[PDB]
């Protein structure tokens, strides 16, 4: 008995609707909201009745199979991630849940590069960080290339969460090398692309 | 006010044991079965275990093993989960739940979880605790400076900049668990480019778990 | 039968 939940992630302005949708393989249905570092509320049961407390702007529905939980003239405090719940399985199990984010102009990041510290080479390792600042939708990607030679699995990512001043996200990559691996190589270079961008950019150095 | 209050959580060596404990206030405790439920870095809700009104019959996930262990004290209102043989994967947020459902004799039947501990974090993991290692992202409009918070352990560090002077446009990264077993992040802030020899930026790295603050000068 | 808490045996 599992339980796909969609969309994962899903862009609202507010005052709109958001509309999230959970699907089984076979009405128990609860819903349940979870705001970044916060514990889990519940907000539905029997699918479509709201707990006390909850404002009328959350309402549920669900025909057998297919349930929907709505959330009209969405509110700030109303980003979190959704959780619907089948109780009436053994065991109990939940949807993987879904994102809701507001939703913003496309912005491009700001890309900036940075060289290692000199003090951190004493150390013996070499850190080279992409930044980009402060750009929509979340979506994008960063290549690493060193000496024009593209590498992989040896770059951690990541990003902060959706900005409460200008609804932005930023993102971190972080490239590691040895010190050895650093001094027999001289061009340093991250290459993002991003829908706010119309070529893939590149930051450098030597 | 009817709520759950937890505690007990820490970082803990694999292979040995915890217990975490939760304290209900507000409500007739014995009304309730209660419950536990984690929530793994990243993944979603994983129910855990239930334990009936006299505190008699429990019920266990199937991937469980008998590892678990749930109890509670009623003279306390108060339910406890203890956990054995200690591993990485069992690094999680767990919460305690309290759940409205039918019973039919011990068994818990169509529950929602209508009440939620703030939750107890876990850590396990074989490091020892380590203070970060502060270097400085060296800027070249506006221009874009930062801190590289890293090797230490356990989470978490707080930045700020300038003392908390400085707090426009700051971004601290989340950390990530570097393969070493010691997590790292950055702190980065956009200045205008022209104020880059007139002021002065230091970031401030507070590692409570060793005690220790980290202050950095960042310069070109 | 019987009921833990009250919400699922009430409704």
């Amino acid at each position: 008995i599992v339980l796909a939940q969609s969309p994962d992630s899903l862009a609202v302005s507010p005052g709109e609707r958001a509309t999230i949708h959970c699907k089984s393989s076979q009405h128990s249905i609860a819903w349940y909201q979870q705001r970044p570092g916060q514990p889990p509320k519940l907000l539905l049961y029997w699918a479509s009745m709201r707990l006390s407390g909850v404002p009328d702007r959350f309402s549920g529905s669900g025909s057998g199979t297919d349930f929907t939980l709505t959330i009209n003239n969405l509110q700030a405090e109303d980003v979190a991630i959704y959780y619907c719940h089948q109780y009436s399985s053994h065991p109990p199990t939940f949807g993987h849940g879904t994102r809701v984010e507001l939703r913003r102009t496309v912005a491009a990041p700001s890309v900036f590069i940075f060289p290692p510290s000199d003090e951190q080479l004493k150390s013996g390792t070499a850190s080279v960080v992409c930044l980009l600042n402060n750009f929509y939708p979340r979506e994008a990607k960063v290549q690493w290339k060193v000496d024009n030679a593209l590498q992989s699995g040896n770059s951690q990512e990541s990003v902060t969460e959706q900005d409460s001043k200008d609804s932005t996200y930023s993102l971190s990559s972080t490239l590691t090398l040895s010190k050895a691996d650093y001094e027999k190589h001289k061009v340093y270079a991250c290459e993002v692309t991003h829908q706010g961008l119309s070529s893939p950019v590149t930051k450098s150095f030597n | 006010q009817v709520q759950l209050v937890q505690s007990g959580g820490g970082v803990f060596k694999p292979g040995g044991s915890l217990r975490l404990s939760c304290e209900a206030s507000g409500f007739t405790f014995t009304e309730y079965y209660m419950t536990w439920v984690r929530q793994a870095p990243g993944k979603g809700l994983e129910w855990l275990a239930y334990i009936s009104k006299n505190g008699e019959y429990s019920k266990y996930s199937p991937s469980s093993n008998g590892r678990f262990t749930i109890s509670r004290d009623n003279a306390k209102n108060s339910v406890f989960l203890q956990l054995d043989r200690l591993s990485a994967d069992d690094t999680a947020v767990y919460y305690c739940a309290r759940a409205d459902g039918l019973t039919y004799f011990s068994e818990l039947l169509q529950y929602i979880f209508d009440l939620w501990g703030q939750g107890a974090r876990v850590t396990v993991s074989s490091a020892s605790t380590k203070g970060p290692s502060v270097f400085p992202l060296a800027p070249s409009g506006t221009a874009a400076l930062g801190c590289l918070v890293k090797d230490y352990f356990p989470e978490p560090v707080t930045v700020s900049w300038n003392s908390g002077a400085l707090t426009s446009g700051v971004h601290t990264f989340p950390a990530v668990l570097q393969s070493s077993g010691l997590y790292s992040l950055s702190s980065v802030v956009t200045v205008p480019s022209s104020s880059l020899g007139t002021q002065t930026y230091i970031c401030n790295v507070n590692h409570k778990p060793s005690n220790t603050k980290v202050d950095k000068r960042v310069e070109p | 039968w019987g009921c833990s808490g009250k919400l699922i045996c009430t409704t």
